[PDB]
């Protein structure tokens, strides 16, 4: 548990989880505001 | 317009300037800059026989030291600007405001 | 001595084949020869310069003689646009009958080569008309090269050899080279253009036997001395003028028009005469700067030492630079190579946009060949400039004599320079590649409008400032009440604005987003090549991985496998690595130029404008598309005149590929293979009766890197030249 | 013949001597350190230029340096 | 002090005529540059103090502005005009070269001195009235001089940038259009168009 | 207009591209059941394509001779949405990332085994540190003014 | 009277052929012996390229820093 928490924070696993979260975020963002070549709000 | 008028006048003015106005300045600058040197010696003192200053023709009888090569330089300047004046005075060019 | 090579005792005692190899590859490194002094070094350099001059003159006269003998000149001057120029005849006993019939072009009586050097247009522009002219020229050049050899010999005995003191006289040499080598030469060329070429472009045939009988101007030399110089421009050639005929010709010898000749699409001859005259005047006046035996002028050393900024941001300024430049031959060579390379690529950029020779703008593949040739040469020269900078820093740099001047302060903050060069190249690479890949994906998914096209608005604005009127910016020279446009409106602006706003030439081609992307590829190439070279130069004297590199020389294998491994740690290895990037960047440059022009020459510029923004466009619409005739040079159904290129094209692919061997496989492998080969030879009957005299060894480490680089670059040059000449020559447009 | 030099930063560890394939180096008395020993190179005519000795030097920078030089058949390690 | 509450540069104590401790770029850090700087500042100030009356008073009279008054030369048959009279030696080249060698002679004569205080304050033939008799009335005259001169430099740079803002207009014309409607004819419309 | 380009909404090649694009998808919809899963998916992307073209038209993009929306980066205020405001957003996000990383590196530099906290992230410390990136611009400005952003001594 | 910096000090390196040149290290021991040309022994927090973290130096090569 403590050691599982440690292993889940080793560099490869920390980075894969981080990048999976980032990928999910970007994917959803472009799923809501697709085909965006500019910033049209202000 | 009269080319010879202008050439003689301009080179005479340049020579007057060189002998009576900028002489001392040019002399002190040529003194403080000195002879070119390689490795601390002048070019003649390093073994170059051809790089010896021509002390015979450089000495002159002018009260201040005006000699052949400086009349050459000043007069050539006078001629250059005289011909510039002639050429541009009859090129017929005109800009516009 | 007692063996080849004699300039080296350490190599002469080498019992292996290495002695031969290295014996050849260090022949001109005079500073590393046995019993070398400074006098020997300088005198050998002088003599070999004379030898190189002899080689150059022999080469150009070989060109002239062959064009005169087996050429096409007299027929070509009659109709420059509808006949192909011949370089020389072909005699190849390996040729077949259909090859003989296929190569007989240009109206010749046998197989010939078609010239793409552009010597026909050059010689036609300057005045040569008949074969007798070319024969006299070739004979004169043979004479000149013989005299060059005679001088090279004469200045090698005692009795005539100069002292090192003479070679280091910088002020007088600069005086002469500026005023005499550049000034009087340019003045004489203006004289030839005024006396021979300008009349030759109006019908008259001025030659040696009559040039004292012909006035170049109706009022010869009166205007010059009376001051009324304008009389030498009072009647230019009318704009409906056939080149070597008097139909529509004038009498002006000097002028400033700026446009092109309407028929030939090249610069006016009188404009070039005036240009050479003007720059001759400038060089002559500027060559009286430095002090010599006459007690006036400048002392370069004093000017250098006087340029030190108070506030000490530059340390000691340039104090001590005269002596480190005058005593270092590698510093001088690096400066010469740098300036020469920059002006070489300047030549390349100016010769395609402002052509000087008649009917060369309409010979497209001559244009392409000239551009690519000069750009590759400029790239090699730049790499050499940096290599000799590094060699200087190792061999001729003296730290204590250069205490705190600009050179030492360059050396002492090398980390900042290298890190920032690396940042710039990382930024450019990341973003240029990223934009290209984004576009490629956008077009793979079938959505053209989802691309990230950036308009090169700064270059378009500059083009507008020169007078182009296709982007509607209305700046200088494309304004209407500007001082710039009004001030030259009567001298050269008419012709200039007429030529720039014409869109059938190459003077300031229209640019779009593809031009933006490829220019940033160019910028990345330049920055990365300079990163490699500058890192090699500033790290030549030692780094943290090897602090004592300077006493190992310029080129060495490595520093063993210790401390993590030190493969390719020399500065020679940095040069070796930078040549790859030089080749790559010049490749990008020449690809860009060739594709833009090959689409402009077909009136299909939209093809480039649209397919240049993604790399599949470059692959398919440029490489795969323009390569059909070339690879069809010969096929199972016969061959045509392109076969020689189709062959060379594959040749360059082979060479390139074998260059990979020497670059990937390393020495140990080959050495052990060679040793078992030696066993095999010594152990076999009827052949152990024959014995080698040098023990066979695998190539050295540095030698192998050199051989692989040579193979790589030769293959590169050959395959690209084949493709370029075959793809432009096939369409001839 | 390659040229091997020993510099006075030598701590006389002798790891390099125990590393060389051709018995070029040696240990000799000295007084400049706590081992009273320093490395000598009396037989550099047998040095192959392998530079194992440099990878065994624990000093910084190295105290044993091999400068490759003119090649012999001994230097090139050729058995034919 | 040029800015109350700001420490002074060490090399600028306050004895020199006109020293108010202004040197944000620290250009006068090295004393032998500061000497030349004092000299050049005085020369500039004197030129501009002479120039600004010459820019203003002819336009105050019925003549063209300072830039209109120097544009006949841009036309081939250029002929000057002083007070409404065509000067005889009025063409461009005569004017140009007489001005050239006149100024060159006098300027060389000026920099052929190595006092270096008479370099800025030569006096003698240039002090007919002899206002340099009292060494402290002299000092406050020095202060008044460099003060008025800095003001005149300011006024001149203002004149020329106003000219670049309203091309073909004179400074008094600008004063006139400002007085015509002060609340609407100001720098505002040239800062925010 | 700028660089000779024309407003895509009024361009003809931009429209022609839109109609051509929309045309091919419609063909893919055919030869299947009118209300099938694949047909429904093709319809969805057709509407998506129409929305993208109308969105491009609405945002006032510049179209060349090929009808492709070119991007102006010179600084013209009619076009900041194309490069400059996205650029400011990027610089903000990248400064966030870099500042958080630098903050973390500085915080863990004081242990005996600092490499241990680099191959194995201290996630509690990292989560304490991540949100300082929000104010990273002010913090970095005041660190530069303080003189503590750049290491002296090097 | 001992020689060189005291034990445990913080000294800056001045030998430019050293990996830690212009860096800092902690003194471990300076032999009081004469006859030794490099008495100071310095330990660093970073290995060099040879994976070594201690080195001997002469008294002039080290310079006690703050
Ligand atoms: C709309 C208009 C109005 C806006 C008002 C906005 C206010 C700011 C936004 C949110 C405020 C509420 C945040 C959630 C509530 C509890 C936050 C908290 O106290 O949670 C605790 C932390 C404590 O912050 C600081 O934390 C620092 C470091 O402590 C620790 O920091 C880490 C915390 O895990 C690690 O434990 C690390 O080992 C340890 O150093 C400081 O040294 C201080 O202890 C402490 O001030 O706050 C934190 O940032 C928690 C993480 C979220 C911070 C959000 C900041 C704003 C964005
Ligand atoms: C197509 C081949 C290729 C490519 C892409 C590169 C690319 C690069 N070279 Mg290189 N080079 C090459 C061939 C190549 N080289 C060859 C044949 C030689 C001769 C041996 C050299 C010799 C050479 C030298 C000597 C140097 C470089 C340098 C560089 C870098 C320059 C900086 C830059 O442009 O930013 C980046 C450009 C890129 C193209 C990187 C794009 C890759 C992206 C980031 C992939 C993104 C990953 C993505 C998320 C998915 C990953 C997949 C997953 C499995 C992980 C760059 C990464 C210089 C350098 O180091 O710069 C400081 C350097 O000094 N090169
Ligand atoms: C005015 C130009 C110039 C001059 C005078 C020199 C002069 C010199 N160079 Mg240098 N150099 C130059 C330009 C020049 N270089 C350029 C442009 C480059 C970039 C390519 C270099 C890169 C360079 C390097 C990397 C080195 C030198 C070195 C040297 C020194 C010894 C050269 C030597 O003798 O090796 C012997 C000559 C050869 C080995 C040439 C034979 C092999 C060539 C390269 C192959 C030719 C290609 C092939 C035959 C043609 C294709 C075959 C066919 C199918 C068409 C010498 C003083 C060397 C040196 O010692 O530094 C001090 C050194 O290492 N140069
Ligand atoms: C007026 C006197 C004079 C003249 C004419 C020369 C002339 C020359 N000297 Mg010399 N020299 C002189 C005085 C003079 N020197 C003195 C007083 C000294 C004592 C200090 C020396 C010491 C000296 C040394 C040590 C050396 C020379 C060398 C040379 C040769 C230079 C190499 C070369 O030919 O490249 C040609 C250069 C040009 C043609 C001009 C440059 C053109 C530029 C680069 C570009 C042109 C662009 C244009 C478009 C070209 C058209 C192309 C198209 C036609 C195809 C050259 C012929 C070198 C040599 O001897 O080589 C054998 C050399 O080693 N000189
Ligand atoms: C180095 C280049 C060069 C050379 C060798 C010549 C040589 C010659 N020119 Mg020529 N010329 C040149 C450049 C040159 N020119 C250029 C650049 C122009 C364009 C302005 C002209 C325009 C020109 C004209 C219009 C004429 C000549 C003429 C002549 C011939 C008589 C010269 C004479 O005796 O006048 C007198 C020499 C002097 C008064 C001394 C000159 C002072 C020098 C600088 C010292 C002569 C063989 C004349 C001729 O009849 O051709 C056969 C003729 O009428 N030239
Ligand atoms: C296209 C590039 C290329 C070429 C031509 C070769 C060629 C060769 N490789 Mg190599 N290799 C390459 C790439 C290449 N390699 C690369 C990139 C690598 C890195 C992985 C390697 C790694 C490698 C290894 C590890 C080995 C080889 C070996 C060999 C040799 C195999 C024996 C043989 O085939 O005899 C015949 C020669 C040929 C087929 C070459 C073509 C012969 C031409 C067509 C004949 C023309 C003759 C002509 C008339 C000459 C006269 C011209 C005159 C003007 C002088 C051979 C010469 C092996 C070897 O050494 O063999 C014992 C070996 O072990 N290669
Ligand atoms: C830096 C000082 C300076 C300079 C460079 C000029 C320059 C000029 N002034 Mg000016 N002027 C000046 C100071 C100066 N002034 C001062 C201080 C006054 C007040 C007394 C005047 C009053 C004045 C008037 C009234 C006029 C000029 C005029 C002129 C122009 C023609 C002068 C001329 O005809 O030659 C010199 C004449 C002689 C030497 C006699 C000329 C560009 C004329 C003008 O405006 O041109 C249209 C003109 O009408 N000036
Ligand atoms: C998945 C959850 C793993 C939970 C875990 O490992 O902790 C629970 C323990 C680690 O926890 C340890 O437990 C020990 C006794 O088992 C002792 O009580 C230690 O004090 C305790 O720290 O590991 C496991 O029991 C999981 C075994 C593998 C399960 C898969
Ligand atoms: C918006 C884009 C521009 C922003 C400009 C911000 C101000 C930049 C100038 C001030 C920089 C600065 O103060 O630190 C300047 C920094 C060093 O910072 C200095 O550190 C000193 C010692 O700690 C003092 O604290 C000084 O107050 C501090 O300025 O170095 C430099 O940037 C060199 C420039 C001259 C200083
Ligand atoms: C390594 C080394 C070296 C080498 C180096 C090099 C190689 C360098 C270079 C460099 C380069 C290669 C450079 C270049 C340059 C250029 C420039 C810098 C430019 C320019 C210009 C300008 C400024 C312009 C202007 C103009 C005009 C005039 C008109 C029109 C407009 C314009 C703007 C265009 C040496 C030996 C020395 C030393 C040692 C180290
Ligand atoms: S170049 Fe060869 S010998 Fe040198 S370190 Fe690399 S692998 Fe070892
Ligand atoms: S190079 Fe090799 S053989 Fe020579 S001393 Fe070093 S380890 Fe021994
Ligand atoms: S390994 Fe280095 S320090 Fe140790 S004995 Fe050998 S040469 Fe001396
Ligand atoms: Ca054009």
């Amino acid at each position: 548990m403590r050691d599982l928490k440690t292993y889940l924070s080793v560099a490869p696993v920390a980075s894969t989880l981080w990048f999976a979260a980032l990928a999910g975020l970007l994917i959803e963002i472009n799923r809501f505001f697709p085909d965006a070549l500019t910033f049209p709000f202000f | 317009l009269n080319p010879s008028l202008v050439i003689s006048l301009s080179t005479g003015l340049s020579l007057f300037l060189g002998r009576f106005v900028f002489f001392n300045f040019q002399r002190e600058n040529v003194a403080k800059q000195g002879l070119p040197e390689q490795n601390g010696v002048t070019h003649f003192e390093a073994g170059d026989t051809r790089a010896k200053e021509y002390v015979s023709l450089l000495k002159s009888n002018d009260p201040v030291g005006f000699n052949i090569v400086d009349v050459l330089a000043w007069g050539s300047i006078g001629h250059i600007v005289a011909y510039y004046i002639l050429a541009t005075s009859s090129n017929g060019y005109d800009p516009k405001f | 001595a007692l063996r080849f090579p004699r300039f080296s005792q350490g190599l002469a005692q080498d019992p292996t084949t290495r002695r031969i190899w290295f014996g050849i590859a260090t022949a001109h490194d005079f500073e590393s020869h046995d019993d070398i002094t400074e006098g020997r070094l300088y005198q050998n350099i002088f003599a070999s310069h004379f030898g190189q001059l002899a080689i150059i003159f022999l080469w150009t006269s070989g060109n002239l003689f062959h064009v005169a003998w087996q050429g096409n000149f007299e027929a070509w001057v009659q109709d420059p646009l509808h006949v192909r120029p011949i370089a020389h005849a072909i005699w190849d006993p390996h040729f077949g009958q259909p090859a003989v019939e296929a190569f007989t072009r240009g109206g010749a009586l046998g197989p010939v080569n078609i010239a793409y050097s552009g010597v026909y247009q050059w010689w036609y522009t300057i005045g040569l008309r008949t074969n007798e002219d070319l024969y006299t020229g070739a004979i004169f050049l043979l004479f000149l090269s013989f005299i060059s050899l005679l001088a090279g010999w004469l200045h090698l005995q005692p009795k005539w050899k100069p002292s090192v003191s003479w070679f280091k006289n910088a002020e007088s040499r600069l005086n002469h080279h500026l005023s005499g080598l550049f000034g009087v030469s340019s003045l004489a060329w203006a004289g030839h253009l005024v006396h021979v070429a300008i009349p030759g472009s109006r019908g008259e045939y001025v030659r040696w036997n009559n040039f004292l009988s012909v006035l170049p101007h109706p009022q010869g030399l009166g205007p010059l001395f009376t001051g009324q110089w304008n009389l030498y421009a009072q009647n230019p050639d009318s704009s409906n003028h056939l080149f070597s005929t008097s139909q529509g010709a004038g009498t002006a010898i000097l002028t400033l028009l700026g446009g092109f000749h309407p028929q030939t699409q090249s610069l006016w001859l009188t404009d070039m005469a005036h240009h050479h005259l003007a720059i001759a005047i400038l060089f002559l006046i500027g060559g009286h700067m430095y002090r010599t035996n006459f007690g006036i002028g400048h002392s370069i050393k004093y000017i250098l030492e006087a340029h030190i900024p108070p506030g000490g941001r530059l340390g000691r300024g340039h104090k001590g630079l005269y002596d480190t430049i005058n005593n270092s031959i590698h510093f001088q060579l690096g400066l010469a190579l740098a300036s020469l390379g920059v002006i070489t690529s300047l030549v390349a950029q100016h010769m395609y946009s402002l052509p000087a020779y008649a009917f060369i703008a309409q010979d497209f593949t001559t244009q392409a060949a000239l551009y690519t040739h000069h750009q590759y040469i400029a790239g090699f020269i730049m790499t050499g400039a940096f290599a000799h900078g590094a060699i200087f820093f190792i061999r001729d740099y003296n730290p204590e004599q250069n205490a705190d001047n600009v050179l030492a302060r360059m050396l002492e903050h090398k980390e900042a320079i290298i890190s920032h060069l690396s940042w710039a190249s990382l930024f450019l690479g990341f973003h240029t590649l990223g934009l290209y890949v984004h576009n490629d994906v956008m077009l793979a998914f079938g959505t053209p409008e989802k691309q990230i096209l950036i308009e090169p608005i700064f270059a378009q604005w500059i083009q507008s400032a020169h007078g182009k009127t296709s982007y509607g910016f209305d700046v200088l020279l494309s304004s209407t009440n500007s001082p710039a446009l009004n001030a030259g409106r009567s001298i050269w602006l008419p012709g200039w604005l007429n030529a720039i706003n014409e869109n059938s030439n190459s003077l300031f081609l229209t640019i779009g987003p593809g031009d933006f992307l490829v220019h940033h590829a160019i910028a990345l190439g330049l920055h990365t090549t300079t990163l490699i070279l500058v890192k090699g130069a500033l790290d030549a004297r030692g780094s943290k991985l090897m602090p004592d590199k300077k006493d190992f020389g310029y080129s060495f294998p490595c520093d063993g496998p210790g401390r993590g491994g030190t493969c390719d740690i020399s500065a020679w290895d940095a040069f070796y690595l930078a040549v790859f990037w030089m080749l790559n960047t010049i490749g990008w440059v020449t690809f860009y130029w060739h594709w833009k022009h090959i689409t402009l020459w077909q009136g299909n510029v939209s093809q480039f404008n649209e397919s240049s923004t993604y790399l599949m466009g470059w692959l398919r619409d440029y490489l795969w598309l323009n390569s059909s005739q070339l690879i069809n040079g010969y096929n199972p159904f016969g061959m045509n005149s392109l076969s020689v290129w189709a062959w060379m094209f594959l040749f360059g692919h082979l060479v390139w590929a074998t260059g990979f061997m020497f670059l990937i496989s390393w020495r140990g492998y080959w050495q052990e293979l060679i040793e078992t080969l030696a066993w095999a030879h010594e152990r076999t009957p009827l052949a152990n009766l024959i014995r080698w005299r040098d023990k066979p060894v695998a190539l050295s480490i540095v030698q192998a890197r050199l051989v692989g680089l040579v193979h790589f670059s030769v293959g590169y040059i050959f395959t690209y030249a084949a493709f370029l000449i075959a793809s432009t020559s096939g369409k001839f447009g | 013949s390659h040229s091997v030099k020993i510099y006075d930063t030598c701590i006389g560890c002798t790891q390099c001597v125990r590393a060389c394939p051709t018995d070029v180096l040696e240990m000799i008395p000295w007084g400049g350190c706590k081992a009273k020993q320093i490395a000598s190179a009396p037989r550099t005519e047998d040095c192959v230029g392998c530079k194992r000795c440099e990878s065994a030097c624990p000093t910084d920078f190295l105290s044993v340096r091999v400068y490759l030089w003119h090649e012999t058949t001994r230097s090139m390690g050729l058995a034919y | 002090d040029w800015m109350p509450g700001q420490p002074r540069p060490s090399y600028l104590d306050g004895s020199a005529p006109g020293d108010f401790g202004f040197d944000p770029l620290r250009l006068g850090e090295v004393p032998e540059n500061l000497e030349r700087f004092k000299e050049s500042e005085l020369i500039h100030c004197r030129w501009a103090m002479l120039a600004v009356p010459g820019i203003l008073v002819p336009e105050a009279l019925g003549l063209g502005n300072w830039v209109k008054a120097q544009e006949w030369a841009a036309l081939p048959g250029g002929q000057a005009t002083y007070l409404g009279n065509p000067v005889p030696w009025g063409t461009l080249p005569t004017i140009l070269v007489i001005e050239f060698l006149s100024i060159a002679f006098v300027e060389h004569q000026r920099s052929m001195e190595k006092d270096p205080e008479k370099k800025k304050y030569p006096g003698g033939a240039f002090d007919p009235l002899g206002y340099s008799k009292d060494p402290k009335k002299f000092h406050e005259y020095k202060i008044k001089e460099v003060k008025n001169g800095r003001l005149a430099l300011l006024a001149f740079v203002g004149i020329c940038v106003q000219q670049s803002a309203y091309p073909g207009t004179g400074p008094l014309e600008n004063l006139a259009t400002h007085l015509a409607d002060p609340w609407h004819n100001t720098i505002g419309n040239v800062l925010i168009p | 207009d700028i660089a000779g380009l024309t407003p895509c909404k009024d361009s003809k090649q931009f429209a022609k591209r839109e109609k051509q694009s929309i045309k091919k998808l419609e063909s893919s919809l055919k030869l299947y059941a009118p209300d099938s899963a694949p047909a429904l998916a093709i319809n969805a992307t057709i509407e998506k394509t129409k929305r993208r073209f109308d969105n491009y038209g609405k945002q006032g993009l510049l179209c060349g001779a090929d009808g492709l929306p070119h991007l102006i980066v010179s600084g013209d205020q009619r076009h900041w949405g194309e490069f400059i405001t996205p650029g400011i957003l990027f610089l903000y996000i990248a400064g966030w990332i870099g500042w958080v990383g630098r903050s973390y590196l500085i915080a863990i530099r004081d242990d005996k085994k600092p490499t241990q906290k680099e191959i194995i992230i201290d996630v509690p410390l990292a989560t304490g540190l991540v949100f300082r990136g929000f104010s990273w611009p002010i913090a970095a400005y005041r660190e530069l003014l303080n003189g503590e952003l750049v290491a002296k001594d090097v | 009277p001992p020689i060189g910096p005291k034990r445990g000090a913080k000294v800056k390196i001045l030998r430019q052929e050293s990996y830690w040149y212009k860096g800092t290290g902690s003194v471990v021991a300076v032999d009081q012996d004469p006859n030794t040309r490099y008495p100071v022994v310095v330990r660093f927090n970073k290995v060099n390229y040879a994976n070594v973290s201690t080195n001997n130096y002469a008294l002039d090569e080290v310079e006690e820093v703050k």
